[PDB]
């Protein structure tokens, strides 16, 4: 703050020197009026007034010293503190992707662990259901890949039974006795275990087995 | 208050200015009776540490200084105003009035924020930056 | 308005305002006492103390200094008697409406909570200390009457009391498990972490590795910890 | 006993903690002069000094810090972009990027709804690609590209905090093994 | 809702789609904004 | 909080537990009913250790009640402010629960004793359902009929003949003489029902009210808890009062019997029709409202969502507006299209957060903003705002 000290103005106007841009008898008569008008028309100051009154005895040397600054509950420290934990965060590991916990794995994979130490010292609810059309792409590949063999019944079991966990209900009941129409027997375990729910049946589709 | 420097001459403004090459200089036109001028001095008081690097902050009365008034336009209590090398800067703010400055800010961060923004994009010589907060609820 | 602007023509309480007329008031006064020969060196130093009496009001650190004028010490007092009892009533005015559904804008919704918690945590350090001197309020006439409720209650139930888990124990895996992650779910959702939630995923990570060393951990601080971190 | 002497209890609270250790072994030597001292002519003026010692350190302890010059942010100009890729230096930075599994979340398939998944405080997560187009049929999920740099670990000071509590913890089952 | 305001038809026509010039809408996904204000946050930067 | 029940399925087992016990609908001969509803006040913060540590003995060896106690010192700290827990409960910690029931626990035993609650639960070998009993006769043994305690708040329903009425309001009224009959000054009626389904002030049941709060009052030490007429409701059903009125979390039920009905009635959405066991025909009608409370915490929360977001994304306040919409909806089912004011507030603040996403796209506002923008899905492009 150089200039703040100098002082010394010259003569010239400021807006100049530094190539700024910018982007009487009635008046008695008023002033007479608003004299008409006129005539006919803090407390904390009173608080501490009687303190700032008491300040007078205090001696020069007691002005002098005062203690200069002290800081009481360590704001200095926490601060720092605080910032330096706040800094940076972190990306989360890809374990917490939220579909894949299941209880059971984890116990009989856990108290395995367990129990191992010890010797050595001595689908989720939450998911939302498959939307129809996604399912319609299952649909339509497992469709050209039955339509790729006629015979092979892999291809007919598995699009019953990946249909089966994605739907079930009438349509693999439906294709597996479609592509069931002869000597492989594992169309006709899958079809017994699936499509049967009643005992007559069960002996209907037994039998044509045999 | 008595942190940040006045301003009691036109030519302090102006060489105030001119002298400093490197960082925003930031002025208060206002009076120290006002209600809207010692809170921007408050708050401008606190942010002068932090921000002496890249902007610095001063002090100008209107009635110490009636010199400016038609030339910027001073009305309301209190302006503050942003100058990079002699050039006056310039923001929209969604006050719809992209000059200078009239409102009491809130939080210091916020400030700090405006502060940073106009001297970034004062450095590449552009003469309008657009804030990342649109207060004009305010204006 | 015609007349105002033929004439620029030719010639061209509150929370807000209260705190800082207050800092103006005391700092007038107690700058027009001083000499001014060494007024400007101590000012700045004098408003340092007004921050730190009030940052040690704020903290209910008793704020005594070493030597010092009494007038000035009972200035500042009376000062912070003032802000105080003009930040309370202030704090505890918007309160009420935010609750009715009035607008109070914004930052005041922010700082209205840490008031009011220093205001909370306030009462409760007041609560316990009372709590001090006074002692138990239950006295031992009274804590028979309630004593001898539970022991008829749990001797008529014919309950056994619950044992301490043992080192052998069936379900501590299947208690493990549920345990640590009801720790765990608060992270699931979470795509960034934080320092000190990333410390946390590596305590029940690690709880998982070491399913034995964890059930050791935790009985022998059962049996032994007492003391523990703020 | 000592805890309620007087060169304690007339210093403010946080300070006890420190005057005990400080005050204890400045007893302990001042009977270590007591038991030198002739029985015909015992003196002081160590326990004066001993006195000094204590009162002036602790009006020390009470003291607290100087205020501090306030910090200043470094300059907003922006700095020209480093590079360098290691092996050391991509396995620090792990940490800090989006894995391919973390970035398949981000992608919003144009023209249906997203898989979903209740989060314990019951608010749907959508995981958006992150399943193929054949895995939301059969609800199968996926194992996919588990990235193990991304993997929690543990601060310094919170390490041996853990392995100090399970190796006294060991001696603890041992000393209950034995007895 | 999807129905009431039309299908996905009436509802394309209140877009840019048509101007992304793509034929069917069928292979096309976005890139969520989440994401994206994540991506970003990983560098140093100021508050501003 | 039994892990069985949803709440609005407790307040459906506790109207239909109300109706399935004996003859309280009947008025013929002299007879009444009283409901309380009483928040203990400060308990888990009046919880002393010293009776802890003992309580704790008897339900649990030594070492895990020593742990259980020394872990609620600890030190409190709050940036600068620090104090030693010395007194209250810390409920931050995983276990507070635990404590806490077990410690309602002790006062459940004295207002029920050991006699009736013996009644209520049952032998140890064959331990009753939730609302049971073995024979009529141990029910109509104890005044005190229904009895619960979720969390703080106590529910306890009385069923008197005017033999028993009559002894115990003369008690109350001899022991607080009240010439002037300021009784019903401080009374406090549910004022969100209107005239008709209210509590009618009458001497008699005023005096049974307070009669009753007087003793369960006396009935708990000072020291435990602290309980007030302020904090309490207490409905009254009997010649005079048609309406059973009681709340129950965030729920507002009253009840009338099918015999009643001729004092002036209206149909909502959330009437339940009640079925004895035993006639198997609708004895009651319970109507359902949402409290005062819980549509002031969504006016505020709401307000949390336009306030606390100085800038953030149109989709976030989508998705805020969608969770917290989600939950109202979900938990308040029935109860919803019986309060004018919910709909209200759901209208204004609905309107309000468009008007939040308008003034973020411009400061002019427009005259009319295509719906599609709002209400497309997220996968489309729009907010997919409900």
């Amino acid at each position: 703050p150089s200039f703040l000290d100098q002082e010394p103005p010259a003569g010239y106007v400021p807006g100049i020197g530094r190539g700024a841009t910018g982007f009487k008898t009635l008046e008695l008569k008023l002033a007479q009026k608003k004299k008409k008008r006129a005539n006919e028309k803090s407390n904390v100051k009173r608080q501490f007034a009687d303190l700032k009154e008491s300040l007078a005895a205090v001696t020069e040397s007691e002005w002098m010293d005062i203690p200069d600054a002290t800081d009481f509950t360590r704001r200095n420290k926490r601060n720092r503190i605080q910032e330096q934990l706040n800094r940076k965060t972190y990306a989360a590991p890809d374990s917490l992707i939220p579909g894949n916990v299941d209880l059971n794995k984890l116990t009989e994979e856990r108290e395995k662990l367990l129990q191992s130490q010890i010797d050595e010292n001595l689908r989720v609810n939450s998911l939302s259901d498959a939307t129809l059309e996604d399912l319609q792409k299952m649909r339509t590949i497992l469709k050209s890949y039955r339509k790729a063999d006629p015979t092979n019944p892999q291809g007919w079991i598995a699009s019953a039974r990946l249909e089966e966990k994605a739907r079930k209900f009438s349509v693999a009941k439906k294709i597996i006795e479609n592509g069931c129409q002869p000597r492989s027997s594992d169309i006709w375990l899958e079809n017994i275990r699936l499509h049967e729910s009643d005992v007559h049946y069960c002996k209907t589709l037994v039998a044509t087995a045999i | 208050s008595v942190l940040l420097p006045q301003l009691r001459t036109g030519w302090h403004v102006d060489q105030a200015i001119v002298t400093e090459t490197k960082r925003l200089v930031v002025i208060r036109f206002g009076r120290k009776n006002d209600r809207q001028c010692m809170i921007m001095d408050e708050l401008l008081s606190s942010i002068a540490e932090r921000v002496r690097n890249f902007a610095v902050i001063y002090l100008c009365d209107i009635d110490e200084v009636s010199d400016f008034d038609e030339m910027y336009e001073l009305t309301d209590p209190m302006t503050v105003m942003f100058f990079y090398h002699n050039k006056h800067m310039m923001c929209d703010f969604g006050t719809g009035n992209n000059n200078k400055l009239n409102f009491i800010v809130d939080d210091k961060q916020e400030m700090i924020d405006i502060l940073e923004t106009i001297f970034r994009g004062a450095r590449k010589n552009k003469g309008l930056v657009v804030s990342p907060y649109d207060y004009n609820h305010k204006r | 308005y015609i007349g105002n602007l033929i004439t620029r023509q030719f010639e061209g309480r509150l929370d807000a305002y209260y705190d800082l007329e207050l800092r103006n008031s005391v700092m007038d006064d107690i700058l027009e006492m001083m000499p001014e020969s060494i007024r400007q060196k101590k000012a700045r130093t004098i408003l340092q103390h007004l921050s730190e009496a009030w940052r040690c009001w704020k903290a209910n650190i008793p704020w005594d200094v070493p030597g010092m004028p009494a007038p000035i010490k009972k200035i500042i007092e009376r000062y912070i008697k003032s802000k105080a009892d003009a930040w309370v009533s202030a704090a505890h005015y918007n309160r009420e409406r935010i609750k009715r559904g009035a607008h109070v804008e914004k930052t005041m919704v922010k700082k209205n909570l840490g008031r009011l918690t220093r205001l909370w945590i306030k009462n409760e350090q007041e609560r316990q200390r009372q709590i001090q001197k006074n002692g138990p309020e239950i006295t031992p006439e009274e804590a028979t009457t309630i004593f001898s409720v539970m022991v008829e209650w749990l001797e008529s139930r014919s309950f056994s009391p619950i044992p301490f888990p043992p080192l052998t124990y069936k379900n501590d895996t299947k208690i493990l498990v549920l345990a640590l992650e009801d720790l765990k779910d608060v992270y699931a959702s979470k795509v960034r972490l934080n320092a000190s939630e990333r410390e946390e995923l590596a305590l029940i990570e690690e709880a998982y590795d070491n399913p034995h060393d964890t059930l050791n951990r935790i009985k022998k601080y059962l049996l032994t910890q007492r003391v523990f971190k703020p | 006993y000592l805890f309620a002497s007087d060169m304690i209890q007339k210093f403010p609270v946080s300070v006890h903690k420190q005057m005990l250790r400080m005050l204890c072994a400045k007893v302990s030597l001042a009977a270590r002069v007591d038991a030198g001292q002739k029985n015909g002519d015992r003196n002081t003026v160590l326990a004066h000094k001993w006195k000094a010692e204590l009162s002036k350190k602790a009006r020390k302890l009470s003291e607290a810090p100087s205020i501090s010059e306030t910090k200043a942010l470094p300059i907003p100009e922006d700095q020209p972009k480093k590079k360098r890729a290691g092996r050391k230096f991509r396995k620090y930075k792990e940490k800090f990027r989006l894995s391919h599994v973390r970035q398949l979340q981000n992608r919003m398939e144009f023209g249906k709804q997203e898989q979903t998944v209740l989060d314990s405080y019951g608010e749907e997560v959508g995981l958006g690609m992150s399943n193929t187009s054949l895995q939301q049929a059969v609800g199968a999920t996926s194992g996919s590209r588990r990235s193990a740099g991304n993997q929690a670990k543990l601060t310094k000071v919170m390490k041996h905090r853990i392995s100090e509590a399970n190796q006294q913890a060991d001696e603890f089952l041992i000393s209950l093994g034995h007895n | 809702v999807i129905q009431a305001l039309g299908g996905i038809e009436t509802i394309l026509e209140h877009t840019l789609f048509k101007g992304t010039g793509f034929n069917s809408w069928e292979g096309l996904f976005w890139e969520k904004a989440s994401g994206f204000e994540d991506s970003m946050q990983f560098k140093k930067l100021t508050h501003a | 909080p039994s892990d069985s029940e949803i709440p609005p399925l407790l307040v459906y087992k506790w109207t239909q537990g109300i109706n399935n016990l004996s003859e309280i609908w009947d008025v013929s001969r002299g007879q009444s009913a009283v409901l309380l509803e009483t928040t203990l006040g400060e308990m888990a913060e009046k919880i002393d250790f010293t009776l802890l540590n003992r309580l704790l003995r008897l339900i649990v060896d030594p070492n895990i009640a020593d742990y259980i106690t020394a872990k609620n010192n600890v030190v409190i700290n709050f940036k600068d402010m620090s104090h030693v827990n010395k007194y209250g409960l810390i409920r931050g910690l995983k276990f507070a629960s635990f404590i806490f029931q077990y410690y309602g626990l002790v006062i459940d035993l004295l207002l029920l004793g050991q006699e009736r609650a013996t009644d209520l639960a049952g032998p140890a070998n064959n331990p009753n359902e939730f609302m049971q009993f073995k024979s009529k006769e141990v029910e109509k043994a104890h005044p005190i009929r229904l009895y619960t305690r979720y969390l703080d708040r106590i529910y306890m329903l009385f069923h008197f003949e005017e033999d028993e009425g009559e002894e115990l309001t003369d008690e109350y009224l001899a022991e607080n003489p009240d010439p002037n009959f300021e009784n019903s000054i401080g009374y406090n009626n549910r004022k969100c029902w209107p005239k008709d389904s209210r509590m009618r002030l009458i001497r008699q049941d005023v005096n049974l009210g307070r009669a009753v709060f007087w003793e369960i009052q006396s009935r708990v030490p000072t020291s435990l808890t602290s309980i007030k007429w302020e904090n309490a409701f207490v409905s009254v059903y009997s010649k005079n009062n048609p309406n059973l009125l009681f709340s129950m979390c965030g729920f507002e039920v009253r009840i009338l019997p099918r015999q009643r009905m001729e004092e002036v009635v209206s149909n909502d959405e959330g009437v339940w029709d009640l079925v004895d066991e035993r006639t198997k025909q609708r004895t009651a009608k319970a109507y359902l409202k949402v409290s005062e409370e819980e549509i002031k915490k969504f006016d505020s929360r709401i307000r949390g969502i336009l306030m606390a977001s100085g800038s953030t994304t149109f989709t976030k306040v989508a998705a805020k507006w969608n969770t917290s919409l989600i939950s109202l909806f979900t938990y308040f089912r029935e109860a919803i299209v019986a309060t004018e004011p919910l709909l209200d507030i759901l209208v204004k603040g609905e309107t309000r957060i468009q008007n939040r996403v308008k003034l973020g796209l411009n400061s002019k506002m427009p005259t009319r903003f295509p719906p599609a923008v709002f209400y497309t899905p997220k996968e489309l492009g729009g907010l997919g705002m409900i």
